[PDB]
């Protein structure tokens, strides 16, 4: 009962502009997404392995961190291509 | 002429569609950021580097297998900040270490107690009694005792549990092989705390639903009804003889039965909570040795505790090398214990 | 159609409104059986479109086409499926009915009449009139006995049955002297569920199978007109609630058990369900395995007879609790499985060690071959084999399918006779709407 | 000893259990 | 009025005026009940060793055989038996059929129409005193649970041994046993069954707080709340519109239920589902449906497995299988 | 053999009846509660205030 | 008491909608009226303290309320003149967007 002086949900998600609006809004955010890891770039942020790429010439088993304060070296070396 | 104090007192406590509050200035950053490390950290972050596995949905894994995995072992306790001394700066070499984890332990332990300030400073405005405050300290109690508490008591965060689906599961499934996590009597205490407080939210919902007075005409009758009425909407009476004679005792005081509600799933968890403060120093209750004593001295002793020993046996053996990889075991298999065949 | 406003019901229970209309009514059942004949000729179609002859019909997750295959359509000796046009013609013809079920299902329940009861006597009805509703059961029963007699009819006059016990391999076989006797009819009726008996669950033979089909072909007919020239006697009248929600509670507790029965059928019986067309059953693989090993170990030598486990037991031969000699192991539970490969090496005393040893055919080798690595363990993502498998084969055995889903409808209809009966009893009382404040029938009852 | 004090324990709280049942405080109206 | 024997006896069954009522599901509960007991009670303080596996190797399960609480047990049917019906005349001696596990046949029997008589039971007195039904359905989502361990889980797996042992730590076992064969820890269905209890467990901590919290004032400091209700008092003894004021606030308006009728429905359905839904896991997976197997799914570019979460939930699953039931198995497969 | 026993179970018998004696037995008690049941069948109806016609029933 | 003609439910156009979201049934009103399933109706409509409390819970707390609703939503004010710069944008977009999908693919 009663209302938070806010405009009603219905009443927005039925109204013409809101879908005007979020016609073009929702499906960018949602190509964003996609080019975001279509183009290759979420590898290369968050540093997740490309599916060629989690064993090396070098090291063909698991990684395995060992040193605690020299572990950004470390992984560099393990995550090296 | 307003004081600063009272100015923003006005706005953060207004009644709008989502109460903010002073606890907000807590709650709603920290919960933001629990709740996108998890989201972020399931989706883009690997566990390639701190666990050798594969645990976001980029690497290919489900919603059941994806997860944000704890720091390597070699990390110790370190609260492996941004800006820390294992990570200086580099966000995507401190995702590969792991240090999402803590991010999301940390920013999300704050948000329970952000949440826990909520309940107080909403109870306070309504003018109501805080019970439901009281009641959600046995959810941090566990989220502390699990997630702080006890991995702290280890080797490190590694053994904490990773947030996710598949990898409670193994949390669930190394606390049988390591600790005996079921034969311990405080997560019986617990698991009586949970399955007693479904057993009431089900007997309580069936039996006012079943026990409803006539107030219309409309076999629907979800809405013979108004919240401000002053008639009681169901027979306590009725409801108090149909189980004093079916299971022989039933609440007479209604307050008596909501307390009840309240107490059975809260006092639970806690005791549960206390069995993990316990594992977290290996106190636990693994064996009887009066049983075991006995079963070393004639062969021909079987209980069913033996058997779940046996077990144990294998867990550990069978999971040790991939769970910890950190110890670098290289068990042969003529050393790992299994039993005929099969 | 009705809203809550004049009839009390909301829409989640929107059905609820056509009890006391019956020409909607009528409308809505011809409409789900519509649905029901749709779903038969879909999957029919859908089956025959995704067979492929290189697998047999267990490993391609086929569960109608071995429906069809057993009553002998398109397979020939040793269960090879020759020909798959009979189960097209069946797929199409189940397809196009349900088009003119769905017809008069939707003309019945929006333009039709909304009660029969005034424009057609003979079809109109009121659920509290006992000699009406016992007439609508009793021709409903005699088409039901009629299609009983079908089965009998094809078994007997056109084409035949597949019989997996047939003389000379599994094959189509007409059937001549079906098992009438009462003796054995009402030895499977009355026998325990448990094991050894199986209750139903154990008729062994396609001579037993039709014969207790002329049984419920004559009873139904029997029964039907019986119903039909009756009314239910005052020992009934006084026995029963006489309500439309009343009458479906009834059903669905009937229809519960023939739910636990299907699902018991599908995992036990291998005559049928012949494993041909259903896969193994359990116990067929786990004796499948001993045998296999026994074969292999024969083969590399050794004496299967005297060849102690570590157990003490026999490794592969071992005694029942009665003294039958049966496959050792863990299969010792499933010693009472009868199987058309193994059956042929069991004499009067249970397995025949110089049989064993001497007279095991390669086809019977085959057989218990191919059913060990098809056993029913499998996962939901269709993974076979055990938990601890890995994702090499894709399969789960049609019999696992069928035993746990409609093990899963049957207890959820189950609950539907809890559900529907109770409120059929409360619903008559008067109590169903809840407790009146001004008479609280506890209040007058003397203090516990 | 202890399977003496675990049967004691046991029927104990069966004891408990009875007179919980029967020997309970009546709830009177009013 | 009642003067015929049969019309005095049931009236007396059907009586309202029982301390206990009786009823006609009573006259099938109460004995089957009874004797399930009271065979429970004298199994597990002193029950010779019985002999699971069929393997001839005894199992001790109670308090005179050195068991304590935790560890005694009631043992299931020998493996030998299987499916058999094994009453007690069926064994030459009441020796042989303690050896053999006869007491858990029989109690979970027994046990088995002891429930099923008790759900209809509850029925019944609902009908006697004027109640709507259901709490029946209600009960049934427990008594699927039951019948699934001890019924229908031996069903499927074609032998009462593999039935829930009756005991605390024989429950282990059986849980144990059932992640290594099953993995019903990925099964969606003990997924739901967890979300049951969970949230069984969460609504009744919210609505005994939120209820408490909205007491009205009738009592002083120096005596207990729950002295403000008076047992048939016509009024309300907590505010409706407080509770829902409080909790529509802790999250959002819509999310809370200010109708009382639909909260009490909720209670109920949420964690009933929950169960209906965990009951018909162990039922499926009696079937050897057995949960997700994500084993060896996530695989690189040249053909290695790169293991998940799964595939260390399966290393645990591979030493339970190997471990459980040592002396029991002479082939590899555990088809049974 | 060594020791005597029934030696019935899981032999497929009508009702578990291996000797005709437990025939007896649930026919004999059957007949006796069906014979008070029978005797009291007016009396149980007369409490309906009403005769058990074709129209009698807890109908809806 | 609750006046259902301020719960914001007078401009429903359905009278039975209407009636629906104010708990109000005149059907169910009458002491003639008779269930689908056979019961007849005691007298009371949907809820019998109705007109102690002035509703049930639908009208005490609708969540359905188009009086409260704004004017200016029950129009777009840009019209035909926003409306079709909306739809040549949109064919725009996605035209790049398919474009942009199948240039960072790795398509053939
Ligand atoms: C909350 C809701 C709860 C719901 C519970 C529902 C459970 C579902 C099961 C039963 C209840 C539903 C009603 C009956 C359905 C049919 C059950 C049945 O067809 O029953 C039999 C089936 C299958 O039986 C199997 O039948 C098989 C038949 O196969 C044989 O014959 C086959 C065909 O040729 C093959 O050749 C095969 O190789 C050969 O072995 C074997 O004989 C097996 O040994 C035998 O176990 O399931 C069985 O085994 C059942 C075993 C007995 C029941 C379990 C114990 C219950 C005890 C209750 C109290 C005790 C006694 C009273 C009970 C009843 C009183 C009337
Ligand atoms: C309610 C807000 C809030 C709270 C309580 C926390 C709390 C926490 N954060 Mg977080 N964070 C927040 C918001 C918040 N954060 C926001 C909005 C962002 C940006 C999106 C971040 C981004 C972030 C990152 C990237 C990280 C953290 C981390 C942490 C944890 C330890 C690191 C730390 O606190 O530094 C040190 C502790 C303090 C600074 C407390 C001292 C506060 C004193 C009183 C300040 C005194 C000021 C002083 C006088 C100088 C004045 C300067 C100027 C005003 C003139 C910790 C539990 C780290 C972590 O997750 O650990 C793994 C981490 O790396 N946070
Ligand atoms: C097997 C499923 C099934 C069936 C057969 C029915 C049947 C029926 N329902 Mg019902 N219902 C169902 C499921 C079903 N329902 C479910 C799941 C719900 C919960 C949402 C409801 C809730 C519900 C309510 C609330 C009501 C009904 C009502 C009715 C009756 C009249 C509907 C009407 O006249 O309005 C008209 C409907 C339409 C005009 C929609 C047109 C769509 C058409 C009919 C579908 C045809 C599609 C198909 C491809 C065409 C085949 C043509 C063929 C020649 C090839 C009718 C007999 C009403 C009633 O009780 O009558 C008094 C009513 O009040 N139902
Ligand atoms: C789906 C089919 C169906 C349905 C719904 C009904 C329904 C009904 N029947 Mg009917 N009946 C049927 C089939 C059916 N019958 C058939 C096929 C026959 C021919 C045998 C009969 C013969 C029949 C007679 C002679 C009578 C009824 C009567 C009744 C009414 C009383 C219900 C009752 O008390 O039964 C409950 C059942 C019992 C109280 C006894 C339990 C016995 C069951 C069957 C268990 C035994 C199992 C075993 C395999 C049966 C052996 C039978 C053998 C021939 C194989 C009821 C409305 C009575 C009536 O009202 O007269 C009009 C009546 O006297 N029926
Ligand atoms: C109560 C508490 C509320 C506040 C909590 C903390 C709030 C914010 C914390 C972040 C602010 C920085 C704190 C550390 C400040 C400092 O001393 O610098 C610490 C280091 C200093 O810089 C590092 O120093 C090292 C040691 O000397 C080495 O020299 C390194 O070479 C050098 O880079 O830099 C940082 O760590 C700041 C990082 C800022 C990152 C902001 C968040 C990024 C979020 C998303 C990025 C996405 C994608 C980017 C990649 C692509
Ligand atoms: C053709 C017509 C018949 C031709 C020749 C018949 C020759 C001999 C008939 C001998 C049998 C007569 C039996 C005595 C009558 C009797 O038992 O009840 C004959 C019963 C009497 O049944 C009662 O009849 C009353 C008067 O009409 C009322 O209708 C009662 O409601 C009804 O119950 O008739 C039947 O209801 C048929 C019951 C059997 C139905 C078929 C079951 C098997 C299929
Ligand atoms: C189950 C078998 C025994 C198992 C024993 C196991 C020990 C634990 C359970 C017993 C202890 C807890 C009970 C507490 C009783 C209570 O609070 O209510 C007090 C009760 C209630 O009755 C009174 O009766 C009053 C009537 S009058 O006033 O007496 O007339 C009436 O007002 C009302 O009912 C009440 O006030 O008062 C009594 O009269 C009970 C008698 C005293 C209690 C006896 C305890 C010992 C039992 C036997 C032990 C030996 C067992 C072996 C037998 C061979
Ligand atoms: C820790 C604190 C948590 C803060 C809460 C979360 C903040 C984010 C909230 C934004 C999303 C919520 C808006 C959707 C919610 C919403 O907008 O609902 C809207 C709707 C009613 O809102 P209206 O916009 O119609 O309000 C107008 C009223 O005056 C009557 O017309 O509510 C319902 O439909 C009934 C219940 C649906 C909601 C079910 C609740 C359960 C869902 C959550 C589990
Ligand atoms: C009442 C109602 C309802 C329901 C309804 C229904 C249920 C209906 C159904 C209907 C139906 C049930 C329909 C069907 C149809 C079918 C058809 C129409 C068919 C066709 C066929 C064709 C077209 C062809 C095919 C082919 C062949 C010939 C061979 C092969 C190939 C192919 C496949 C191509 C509802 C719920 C909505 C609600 C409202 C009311
Ligand atoms: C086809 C075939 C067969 C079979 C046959 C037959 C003949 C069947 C029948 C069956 C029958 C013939 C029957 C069944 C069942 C029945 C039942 C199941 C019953 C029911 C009823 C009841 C349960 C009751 C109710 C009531 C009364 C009246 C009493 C009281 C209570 C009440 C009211 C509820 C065989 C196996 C040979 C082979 C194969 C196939
Ligand atoms: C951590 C990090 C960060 C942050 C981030 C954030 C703050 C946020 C994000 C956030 C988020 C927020 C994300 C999200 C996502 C979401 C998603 C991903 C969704 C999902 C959903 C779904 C998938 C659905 C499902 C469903 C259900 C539930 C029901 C039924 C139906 C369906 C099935 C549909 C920063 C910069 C601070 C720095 C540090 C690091
Ligand atoms: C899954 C499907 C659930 C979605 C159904 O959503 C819907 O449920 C509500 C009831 O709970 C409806 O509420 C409606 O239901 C009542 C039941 O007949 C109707 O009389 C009313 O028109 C209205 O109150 C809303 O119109 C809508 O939000
Ligand atoms: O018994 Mn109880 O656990 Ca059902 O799997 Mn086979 O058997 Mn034995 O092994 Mn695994
Ligand atoms: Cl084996």
């Amino acid at each position: 009962s009663g209302a938070t002086g806010e405009r009603p949900f219905s009443d927005i998600l039925t109204s013409i502009r809101y879908w005007v609006i979020h016609s073009i809004t929702i499906p960018s955010l949602f190509i964003a997404g996609w080019l975001f890891v279509s183009t290759g770039l979420a590898y290369d942020v968050f540093g997740s392995p490309r599916p060629n790429e989690y064993f090396t010439e070098d090291r063909q088993e698991t990684p395995l961190i060992t040193d605690r304060f020299n572990a950004l070296e470390q992984v560099k070396k393990l995550s090296e291509v | 002429k307003r004081g600063w104090f009272d100015v923003v007192d006005d706005w953060l406590r207004r009644d709008r569609f989502v109460f903010v509050g002073w606890s907000g200035l807590l709650l709603f950053p920290t919960a933001y950021l629990a709740l996108g490390g998890w989201f972020t950290g399931t989706t883009f972050v690997t566990s390639w580097y701190t666990h050798g596995l594969a645990s976001s949905y980029l690497e290919g894994c489900n919603f059941l297998t994806a997860a944000v995995s704890t720091p390597a072992n070699s990390m110790g306790h370190s609260l492996l900040f941004l800006w820390g001394p294992e990570a200086q700066g580099d966000f995507t070499r401190w995702c590969q270490l792991g240090g999402l984890w803590t991010f999301v332990a940390l920013h999300g332990s704050f948000s329970l107690i952000g949440f826990m300030l909520r309940q107080f400073e909403i109870a306070r405005s309504v003018k109501i009694r805080p019970y439901n405050a009281i009641a959600f300290s046995a959810p941090i109690s566990v989220f502390v005792s699990v997630f702080l508490i006890y991995p702290l008591g280890q080797s490190g965060w590694f053994f904490a549990p990773s947030f996710g689906v598949a990898a409670i599961f193994r949390f669930i499934l190394f606390f049988q092989g390591f600790h005996n996590w079921t034969l311990n009597p405080f997560h019986m205490m617990g698991v009586a705390g949970v399955l007693g407080a479904a057993l009431l939210c089900a007997i309580h919902g069936a039996t006012v639903e079943n026990t409803l007075f006539e107030d219309g005409d409309g076999a629907n009758t979800f809405r013979a009804f108004n919240p401000t009425q002053a008639e009681e909407t169901y027979s306590m009476v009725t409801a108090n003889r149909f189980w004093s004679q079916i299971f022989g005792v039933a609440f007479s005081n209604k307050r008596w039965l909501h307390f009840f509600m309240l107490f059975v799933p809260v006092t639970g968890l806690w005791m549960s909570a206390i069995g993990v403060v316990g594992l977290a120093l290996n106190l636990r209750a693994y064996d009887f040795v009066s049983q075991e004593i006995r079963a070393a001295e004639d062969p021909e002793f079987e209980t069913f505790y033996t058997k779940n020993i046996l077990l144990n046996e294998g867990i550990r053996a069978w999971m040790a090398a991939q769970d910890q990889p950190h110890e670098k075991l290289v068990f042969p298999e003529e050393v790992l214990p299994r039993g005929n065949a099969l | 159609g009705r809203d809550q406003e004049s009839t009390g019901f909301a829409w989640w229970a929107g059905n609820a409104r056509l009890i006391n209309l019956s020409g909607k009514l009528l409308g809505a059942h011809v409409a789900h059986a519509g649905l029901i004949v749709f779903w038969a000729g879909a999957m029919n179609l859908f089956e025959v479109a995704h067979f492929v002859p290189e697998k047999p019909m267990y490993e391609q997750g086929l569960i109608l086409l071995p429906h069809l295959a057993t009553l002998g359509y398109g397979v020939g000796p040793g269960g090879e499926v020759i020909d798959t046009y009979p189960y097209f013609v069946s797929g199409v013809l189940h397809l196009i009915s349900s088009a003119v079920l769905g017809f008069g299902g939707v003309y019945h329940s929006l333009v039709g009449p909304e009660t029969l009861e005034e424009s057609f006597p003979f079809f109109g009805y009121v659920w509290k009139d006992k000699n009406k509703m016992t007439t609508i059961l009793g021709i409903h029963l005699i088409v039901l006995g009629l299609g009983a007699w079908l089965l009998v009819w094809k078994a007997m006059y056109f084409g035949g049955i597949y019989d997996t016990w047939a003389p000379g391999g599994g094959d189509v076989r007409i059937i001549t002297n079906p098992t009438v006797s009462p003796g054995v009819i009402f030895g499977y009726l009355f026998r325990s569920p448990f094991g050894g008996d199986g209750w139903i669950v154990s008729v062994d033979n396609m001579e037993d199978v039709i014969g207790g089909h002329i049984w419920i072909g004559t009873l139904c007919i029997f029964g039907g007109i019986w119903h039909i020239l009756t009314k239910p006697w005052a020992w009934a009248r006084r026995a029963f609630v006489w309500s439309g929600e009343a009458y479906l509670s009834y059903s669905l507790g009937a229809i519960s058990i023939m739910g636990f029965t299907a699902c018991c059928m599908a995992w036990f019986n291998t005559t049928a369900y012949p494993s041909e067309f259903y896969g193994p059953t359990g116990p067929e693989a786990s004796q499948s395995q001993t045998f296999t090993f026994l074969v292999r170990d024969q083969r590399l030598g050794a004496n299967v007879a005297s060849a102690q486990g570590p157990t003490g037991l026999g490794k592969y031969l071992m005694r029942s609790p009665t003294g039958e000699i049966i496959f050792g192991g863990e299969t010792m539970r499933f010693w009472d499985f009868r199987g058309p490969w193994l059956e042929p090496l069991r004499g009067p005393n249970g397995l025949d060690l110089n049989k064993l040893k001497n007279d095991i055919q390669p086809w019977q080798e085959r057989r218990a071959a191919e059913y060990m690595t098809h056993a029913p363990l499998g996962s939901l993502n269709s993974v076979g084999g055990v938990a601890t498998e890995i994702n090499a084969v894709n399969y789960v055995s049609p019999r696992s399918w069928l035993a746990t889903s409609h093990f899963c409808l049957g207890f959820f209809f189950f609950v539907g006779h809890l559900w529907h009966a109770g409120r059929a009893r409360a619903a008559a009382a008067g109590f169903e709407k809840g407790i009146d404040r001004d008479n609280e029938p506890v209040l007058s009852m003397r203090p516990l | 000893m202890e399977a003496l004090v675990y049967t004691f324990l046991l029927v104990g709280t069966l004891g408990i259990i009875f007179f919980a049942i029967f020997f309970r405080e009546p709830p009177r109206i009013v | 009025e009642s003067t015929s024997l049969w019309a005095r006896f049931c009236e007396w069954v059907t009586s309202t005026e029982n301390r206990l009522y009786i009823g006609w599901f009573g006259v099938l509960m109460i004995p089957t009940l009874l004797t399930a007991t009271s065979v429970f009670i004298i199994a597990f303080i002193a029950a010779p060793p019985v002999d699971i596996d069929g393997i001839r190797e005894p199992v001790s399960g109670s308090l005179l055989y050195g068991n304590n609480i935790i560890t005694g047990a009631i043992i299931p049917t020998s493996n030998a038996i299987g499916l058999h019906f094994y009453p007690i005349w069926e064994a030459a001696s009441l020796d042989e059929w303690l050896y053999n596990g006869g007491p858990y046949q029989l109690i979970v029997c027994h046990f088995f129409l002891g429930v099923c008589s008790y759900m209809g039971r509850e029925w019944e007195l609902s009908f006697r005193l004027g109640m709507r039904p259901w709490i029946a359905v209600a009960y049934s989502a427990p008594v699927a649970a039951a019948t699934a361990v001890f019924i229908i889980y031996p069903l499927g797996q074609g032998s009462f041994s593999d039935g829930m042992p009756l005991g605390i730590s024989g429950t282990f076992n059986f849980m144990i046993v059932f992640q290594a064969e099953h993995n019903i820890l990925m099964h969606p269905f003990h997924m739901l069954g967890v979300a049951g209890v969970f949230g069984g467990s969460l609504f009744s901590a919210m609505h005994g707080s939120l209820v408490t919290s909205s007491l009205i004032r009738e009592t002083t400091e120096n005596e207990s709340a729950n002295e403000g209700y008076k047992f048939g008092q016509e009024e309300e003894t907590y505010n409706i519109v407080a509770a829902h004021g409080y909790f529509g606030r802790l999250i959002f308006q819509y999310a809370s239920f200010n109708n009382s009728r639909s909260l009490h429905f909720f209670l109920a359905a949420w964690p009933v589902v929950g169960i209906w839904f965990t009951a018909l896991g162990i039922s499926t997976m009696a079937f050897n449906l057995n949960g997700f197997n994500f084993n060896q799914s996530v695989v690189d570019s040249q053909g290695r497995v790169i293991n998940t979460w799964a595939d260390i939930i399966n290393r645990a699953n591979l030493g339970m299988e190997v471990m459980h039931e040592r002396n029991a198995h002479n082939f590899p497969l555990d088809l049974a | 053999l060594v020791d005597d026993r029934l030696a019935g179970e899981g032999t497929g018998k009508i009702l578990g009846i291996n000797d005709p004696s437990l025939f007896w037995a649930i026919t004999i008690v059957f007949t006796i509660v069906w014979g008070v049941f029978y005797v009291s069948t007016r009396e149980i109806d007369a409490a309906s205030d009403r005769e058990n016609d074709d129209d009698f029933g807890l109908t809806l | 008491k609750i006046d259902i003609s301020k719960q914001g439910l007078n401009s429903i156009q359905n009278e039975t909608v209407k009636l629906n979201l104010m708990g109000k049934s005149k059907t169910m009103e009458s002491k003639d009226w008779v269930d689908p399933q056979g019961r007849k109706g005691k007298g009371y409509g949907v809820y019998r303290f109705a007109n102690k409390y002035g509703a049930n819970v639908d009208g005490y707390s609708p969540i359905y309320t188009p009086d409260t609703w704004s004017e200016s939503g029950d129009s777009y004010k840009l019209g035909t003149k926003g409306l079709i710069a909306w739809a040549g944008l949109i064919v725009v977009l996605l035209g790049v967007g398919i474009n942009l999908v199948i240039s960072t693919s790795a398509l053939g």
